[PDB]
């Protein structure tokens, strides 16, 4: 049951934050990210 | 030159969070990357100073934040929480109690 | 940014003015000062025509804004990793130690770094 | 990247001086920003070693 | 990358620990010139395992 539907974007979720002066977060946990990159280097030599 | 074979700090050049390392990989037409990079995962809310106080001066974190909950207070970094002993090996001496905010006495 | 952050409720940054810098609220065009003077200044049927941007000024701002005050007062604590709670005072003492500078510079002259940065804007 | 979010030590890069921080605002067809730079105000001539 | 002793692991402030098979002393990555290990030249945490 699919429709197209024209919205307002919201261009991501609000991350709403405030700070108090007393306290930092401090990390106990952290990940090793592995991503890839595609990267155009030369073109088609065309002669 | 930066990622592959270093460790550049550029922000999110090679992806967002700390660069680690790249594995180049051979392509038609091009280059591709395996880009490593260092993110924190989980972090807690803890109590901190920019100093600790001892016979009025101020002892700074040689880098770094202090931590400042319960009884005892110690040195970690901003990108990890392995606390450590306030001492002179750890920490520096300029400034007083009367310039850093939030300076907790504390035997250095 | 990797999502809009918002502008924190309370604006402390330590006494600078950046009301003049992220947008004002109460304007039906929501743009900071900084904005209104240079967008006031910054200026068909044969053919020609121009189309929309996707993302309205207002949308860029918003963008800008979340990348500018997490800038002053968490850097990019809001993006790799959860945010950290860095009151602006400590934010600017590690900017400082960050350059080489010590720390002692923005205790001690914490409200001429305060007005230097407000009369420059 | 380097200079809004971040303090990029490229020698005068966002403009003169040492960066601290960098702030971007909005504009018609751009981008306008307020870069804030670390500048030695007064120094003296010590003895050295 | 590290030097057991009193049960806990001491690292190099800055380098490497070399030895000579008769002492350790701190070298750089960028220049082997050995400094004796001191609490001046090393940092100590954990534990030695
Ligand atoms: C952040 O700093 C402010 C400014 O000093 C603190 O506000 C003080 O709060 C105490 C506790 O109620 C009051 O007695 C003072 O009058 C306040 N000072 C001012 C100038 O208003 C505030 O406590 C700090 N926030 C945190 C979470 O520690
Ligand atoms: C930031 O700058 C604004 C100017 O836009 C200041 O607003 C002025 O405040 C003074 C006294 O505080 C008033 O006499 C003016 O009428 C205000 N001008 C306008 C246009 O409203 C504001 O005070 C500044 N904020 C800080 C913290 O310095
Ligand atoms: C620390 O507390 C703040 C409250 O403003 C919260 O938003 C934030 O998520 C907390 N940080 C962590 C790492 O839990
Ligand atoms: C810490 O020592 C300082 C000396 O500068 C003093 O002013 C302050 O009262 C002491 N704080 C506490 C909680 O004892
Ligand atoms: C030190 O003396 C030199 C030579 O006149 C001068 O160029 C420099 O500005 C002086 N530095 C000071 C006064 O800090
Ligand atoms: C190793 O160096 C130490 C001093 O660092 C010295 O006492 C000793 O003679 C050296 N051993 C050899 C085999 O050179």
């Amino acid at each position: 049951s699919q429709s197209i539907i024209a919205y307002t974007m919201s261009l991501g979720a609000e991350n709403s934050v405030a700070y108090s002066n007393n306290s930092i977060a401090i990390p106990t946990n952290f990940t090793i990210s592995v991503t890839t990159e595609i990267l155009p280097v030369s073109m088609t030599k065309t002669s | 030159s930066e990622c592959v074979l270093g460790q550049s700090k550029r922000v999110d050049f090679c992806g967002k969070g700390y660069h680690l390392m790249s594995f180049p990989q051979s392509a038609p037409h091009g280059v591709v990357f395996l880009h490593v990079t260092y993110v924190p995962a989980q972090e807690k809310n803890f109590t901190t100073a920019p100093a600790i106080c001892h016979d009025g001066k101020a002892h700074f974190p040689r880098e770094g934040v202090f931590v400042s909950n319960g009884t005892h207070w110690f040195v970690t970094q901003r990108n990890f929480y392995e606390p450590q002993i306030i001492t002179t090996d750890n920490t520096f001496v300029s400034g007083n109690c009367d310039v850093v905010i939030g300076i907790v006495n504390n035997t250095v | 940014v990797k999502q809009i952050y918002k502008t924190p409720p309370i604006k402390d940054f330590g006494g600078f003015n950046f009301s003049q810098i992220l947008p004002d609220p109460s304007k039906p065009s929501k743009r900071s000062p900084i904005e209104d003077l240079l967008f006031n200044k910054v200026t068909k049927f044969n053919g020609l025509t121009v189309l929309p941007p996707l993302l309205t000024d207002e949308m860029i701002a918003q963008y800008t804004s979340a990348l500018l005050a997490g800038t002053i007062t968490s850097g990019w604590t809001f993006g790799a990793g959860p945010a950290l709670q860095i009151p602006f005072p400590m934010q600017m003492a590690y900017r400082f130690n960050g350059i080489g500078v010590t720390q002692n510079v923005l205790y001690e002259n914490q409200k001429l770094i305060a007005n230097q940065f407000n009369s420059a804007i």
